[PDB]
RNA sequence: AUACUGCACAGCUGACGAU
DNA sequence: ATCGTCAGCTGTGCAGTA
DNA sequence: ATCGTCAGCTGTGCAGTA
């Protein structure tokens, strides 16, 4: 037989020292974990006159409480309370009447006769990124940016018949106050018959209007404001401790691979940071692993970046990586962390697939948070049936993704598994509940899908509010 | 007399069969004649402070109206509906037997729904026992939802696991070899003779289970003895390179020597249901004793209005790996299909085939396909003996039994 | 004498809800906090509210 | 956990007292030592006077030194003396949760 | 962490009976009663949570690799008495260790 | 266990107090130092205790010399460090001098 | 004038010195009479 | 009494004697829930 | 491109060895 | 040096919201 | 500071829990 473990659902720390596991709950509940001082989000917005205008009314008719899908089930798709008295962030946002972009639609043939594609993507975001200058320059600076396409402009630089977008004009976008934010009409609009790429289809079905509104929302709040909507919960007697992870990106041809990184720790008073790194990530090698100088620079940066708030030292240190743990930079890790002092050491590892596919007794998969331990490879189920939704938030084949840890940790795997497992809701994109990949790793797969292709000046604003 | 005592030792029976799985019954006067106490819904030593009004009947004995073991076409009045809907506390209904001490329930509210007679049919699965009881969880909570739940109500359940232990034979053969292996496969194929391919050769020796002079001639193998070494010492000491030289032993073990010779497929993996002949379907209803045969394995499905042209044929396929967790043999599972358009031309569009089944519904078949599998390879020589899975013990349990199947 | 003050206090408060003509009725031992239940009647209107 | 299971003990055993009859009150959560009072049930009318009886539950496990054919229970002499001081007889009966084994001493 | 984890399993499934040896000699093998009602100590134990010293691994290492045998072990069962004199200053005594 | 103890701030680093005080001989005319070394535990709790030692007189003043006050701040720091596991960020220290 | 009440020989708000000069007072009476190679506890009880 | 208003609890009860009595009188009540310049 | 789920497909990586 | 065995490691499109 | 004689008391470790 085999041994196994369950967890209970972890809570987010909200206002009002409020703990609870629905983040949308959480936020309509007890307000932000810190809420603003004015009532005021101004947002910019980049689009012809259609989208700008049936933007303000979805603006204005989000304010009354836009319902859910249905009324069974009435908790994965709850009734957005509108942004009026009652609101989950507490404040108003509004278009200011000096973002107002338009698009000129004169260079639109030569571009459709396609000689090429690449200085199609350079002189569209070109174009984008002067007038984004233009706005930040003069005195109607807006907190964050729409940067909704046109639909022509649009068609023919992502299926342009090898582009990129989604990520190339942020990377020359490390220059502005607001974090730009690009939002296709799909919801915007709502009604427009939208291409699928490759397969002539209808459209993509997305959603009902109240999850939308919600997490578009909780990412445009975050955002603009500055503040942060969650975090999880310390406990009587935690120590200190701080997260790093690291993901195994290619080139922007796909020879080389680097790696990126990211980083978090809790606060002094009643908060949460998360970060990237402002600085350059170059191969010194080719085959997808690690070095001893990358990792120990890693190390000392987080190290630093913790002592610069806390004014001490942490007492643990946690890595989640991609790949195999060896000696080559152990050495490395190990002796950054005993120059600086840290006791506590965990180095855990990911994806060793094909190792158990646990099932049940009936019809439903297995639930949330199954762990097992595999005589050492902890393996646990991010995902499953979910009790207090009363129904099951999922296709098929649900992954149990697996905890190896090094040697060299000093924890059971059980106890990092229950870790783990409280640290999977807490990034801060969208208000979903299940995540199977954790923080450490997915931040650094959203900071690493930006500095594939561009590291060459216009160093990162490591605020992570241009990563998401 | 007889039936009010009937009735207050059911009441009592009742009780107990509520506190069998918390459920802290506090009784109260006999004031209202038709409502008993209070329940209290607990979980595991903490009160959940969720309550439901009871009511209970006198009893049952023998047959009665429809009577049957699942049907129970029972039909209630009428001027007590009202006296069961004029209320706040979601009430509920209680009866009891005195043939097997059984307790009837079946019904909660239904907000002034007039649904026929009151029909309490019971005894299709379970009545109000240890098994479904998230049923009576999910009561005073209604389906206006604002932020309030109740957790899974305690239980414990079993549950199997998809990978099948495997006792390995007791010998195994090397010897020395000065040969190729594509002078190996040019023999093999030229050969006169029955064959088979259950041996790897290394660059520097040989790895197989059987003769000198084997089965499929003795050319590749030397004309030395072959040394006869037993499989508990076996690379257990450095170079995973061994393991995988293991790995391709076992791996034309399990190719060159299985029940009812199938073939090989490369697109998902491993190995997959052939055709017995030229489009027909495939059953082999088998099963290990119980109740239950098996029931289908490969079937035929054929366009909606053309009737004269076949769509396609999908089979049944898995693939094993090795992995010696803690020195014992796991194989491991994976149920997939794979479409041809005659069983034995491969598909060129079995992309969206997978898809669609596995797209439509919840699983409600894998538990089956998973008894059937690990019954299949269950039954000269045979170089294998597999096992049986472990089944592992949850203290929680899915909340189905009480929510509402999908339609 | 605690459970002795404990029960007599339990008893007469049911008899000061019980000599307007209110249910009250006591619990076992076994709960925590929740020490009983009132339904209410007013010249015979017992709805069941509690 | 060891205090339901001597409630639910105890509702079970006057489950099989009032099985025939054998009217049992219990007692309120201001008892010590001695339970309810019972009586015994004729045929449908209680002939019988009073008696006393108390409930011993235990969960599942043997006890001491049995094997097979029987098991001994020691009796703490304040309780025995609070017995024997009294006017009324009094019962002592068992565990039920391995095979419902009820017994009278 | 490994032991402590273990104790507290131990306790726990000793909490609640544990079976004899066989009916071989049954009163060389009495069965455990476990902590209930049946307990013959008429007390119960608990594993607070205030006080438990967990030992780290770097320290450990440390232990297995110092050649000398005298002083490696003196400074073990030193490091030892020093997190339990820490553990009775504090307002976490238990009763036993 | 301890009855009460003062609200904590939110915000604020984290900090050891330690007072300074003296006294006298009982027979002659000398003067001792003699002190305590509290701070705040890592979960919900104070610690107020003493050290196991006992400073030496040098002199009839009530200034102490640059050879115990180092001592004095290593020992209030290692018994902080040892709970906490990481050094503090600030030291408070009262004296009646 | 945070550090004031802390003092758990009284229970008087009229209490005027800090609780560590209290407490490093009282310690210094407690081991007025202690001889040298003695036992020293650091335990607070031993010392109000 | 205690509400069931949004957020934190409403601890540290204050009863008065007048309206708070468990006479005839507050029956319906519960069962409607359905400088200065110095010198030195 | 709100995200986060599986599926399918593709490319890439390193670990052993030759006529 | 591509072919086999074995383990990853990283990119792109559909759908359905129970 | 050694060697036979007898008479008895602590360390250090392995099976086997009959
Ligand atoms: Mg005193
Ligand atoms: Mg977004």
């Amino acid at each position: 037989t085999f041994e196994t473990r369950i967890f209970d659902e972890p809570e987010l720390e909200f206002g009002d020292h409020h703990h609870h596991q629905d983040p949308r709950l959480g936020l309509s509940e007890a307000g932000p974990l810190q809420t603003f001082l004015g009532d005021v989000i101004k947002i910019g917005v980049v689009g012809n006159s259609k989208t700008i205008e049936d933007t303000r009314k979805f603006i204005e008719t989000v304010s009354s409480g836009v319902e859910g899908k249905g009324e069974k089930h009435p908790n994965m798709h709850p009734p957005f309370p509108g942004l009026g008295n009652q609101s989950p962030y507490r404040c108003r946002f509004e278009i200011e009447d000096g973002a107002t972009a338009a698009l000129t639609k004169s260079k639109l043939d030569k571009i459709g006769k396609e000689p090429d594609h690449y200085r199609a993507v350079e002189m569209a975001v070109d174009e984008i990124i002067g007038e984004l200058q233009a706005m930040d320059d003069g005195g109607s600076r807006p907190d964050v940016a729409i940067i909704a396409l046109p639909v022509k402009l649009l068609e023919r630089v992502w299926n342009a018949k090898a582009p990129n977008f989604r990520g190339m004009l942020k990377a020359k976008a490390m220059g502005l106050s607001f974090p730009i934010q690009i939002v296709w009409e799909d919801v915007i609009d709502d009604k427009v018959t939208i291409p699928q790429k490759v397969k002539e289809s209808s459209s993509r079905k997305i959603q009902d209007i109240a999850g939308r509104t919600w997490n578009l929302m909780t990412s445009l709040y975050y955002k603009g404001s500055g503040r942060i909507p969650w975090r999880r919960m310390p406990l009587e007697g935690e120590f200190s401790a701080c997260y790093v992870g690291i993901s195994f990106y290619r080139e922007a041809d796909g020879q080389q691979l680097f790696t990126s990184a990211a980083q978090m720790f809790d606060e002094r008073g009643r908060g949460f940071v998360l970060k990237g790194r402002r600085a350059r990530t170059e191969s010194r090698g080719r085959h997808p692993y690690m070095a001893r100088e990358d990792a120990k620079k890693i190390i000392e940066d987080v190290l630093a970046a913790y002592k610069l708030h806390h004014k001490t030292l942490p007492a643990r240190v946690f890595i989640l990586k991609t790949s195999r743990f060896k000696d080559e930079e152990a050495d490395g890790i190990i002796a950054a962390l005993d120059e600086a002092g840290t006791e506590l050491r965990d180095l855990v590892w990911v994806q060793e697939s094909y190792t158990a596919r646990i099932l049940r007794d009936g019809n439903y998969p297995v639930l949330r948070g199954t762990f097992v331990d595999l005589h050492g490879k902890g393996l646990l189920y991010t995902s499953g049936s979910m009790p207090y939704y009363g129904t099951y938030p999922g296709k098929y084949d649900p992954n149990p993704l697996l905890l190896c840890p090094h040697h060299t940790s000093e924890s059971t795997v059980a106890q990092l598994a229950e870790e783990i497992f409280s640290l999977t809701k807490v990034n801060w994109n969208s208000t979903q509940m299940n995540q199977r990949l954790p923080i450490p790793i997915r931040a650094a797969r959203k900071v690493g899908e930006v500095l594939k292709y561009v590291g060459e000046g216009e160093v990162i604003s490591a605020d992570y509010r241009k990563y998401i | 007399t007889a039936n009010q005592i009937i009735g207050e030792i059911g009441e009592n029976e009742v009780r107990g069969r509520f506190l069998t799985l918390g459920w802290q019954f506090d009784g109260r006067s006999r004031l209202e004649a038709g409502i008993d106490g209070i329940a209290e819904v607990m979980n595991e030593g903490q009160p959940m402070a969720r309550m439901i009004a009871v009511q209970i009947k006198s009893t049952k004995e023998g047959k009665y109206t429809s009577e049957s073991d699942t049907s129970f076409t029972y039909l209630l009045r009428t001027q007590d509906l009202a006296y069961w809907r004029g209320s706040n506390l979601p009430v509920i209904v209680v009866f009891y037997r005195q043939s097997d001490h059984s307790f009837y329930w079946k019904e909660v509210s239904r907000d002034a729904g007039p649904g026929e007679r009151r029909l309490n049919i019971d005894k299709v699965a379970d009545l109000f026992n240890a098994s479904t009881v998230n049923k009576l969880a999910a009561l005073t909570v209604p389906k206006t939802g604002l932020g309030y739940y109740v957790p899974p109500l305690g239980g414990g359940e079993d549950a199997l696991i998809n990978m099948l232990p495997l006792t390995l034979p007791n010998e195994m053969y090397i010897a020395s070899t000065t040969y190729e292996p594509r002078k190996a496969i040019a023999v093999i194929l030229n050969g006169d003779g029955p064959k088979r391919f259950d041996w790897v050769i290394n660059g520097g020796t040989f790895w197989s289970f059987h003769d000198p002079r084997t089965s499929a001639c003795s050319e590749i193998v030397d004309i030395d003895q072959v040394e006869a070494i037993n499989t508990k010492e076996l690379a257990l000491h450095d170079d995973i390179d061994e393991q995988n030289r293991f790995s391709h032993l076992l791996r034309q073990t399990l190719r060159y020597q299985t029940d009812s010779d199938l073939g090989w497929d490369k697109d998902h993996k491993a190995l997959y249901f052939r055709a017995i002949e030229r489009e027909v379907s495939r059953n082999f209803a088998y099963t290990s004793s119980k109740k239950k045969t098996d029931a289908n394995v490969v079937s035929v499905f054929k366009n909606s209005k053309d009737e004269t042209r076949v769509s396609f044929v999908r089979h049944h396929a898995f693939s094993p790996r090795f992995e010696l967790m803690a020195d014992q043999w796991y194989l491991i599972i994976t149920p997939t299909y794979y479409y041809t358009t005659n069983g034995y031309a491969p598909h060129q569009f079995a992309a969206p085939l997978l898809a669609g089944k596995k797209r439509l519904d919840k699983s409600a078949a894998l538990r089956g396909q998973v008894i059937m599998w690990h019954r299949f390879l269950t039954q000269p020589e045979a170089y294998l003996m597999f096992g049986e899975p472990p089944s592992i013990h949850l203290d929680v349990r899915v909340p189905e039994d009480g929510w509402v199947k999908e339609k």
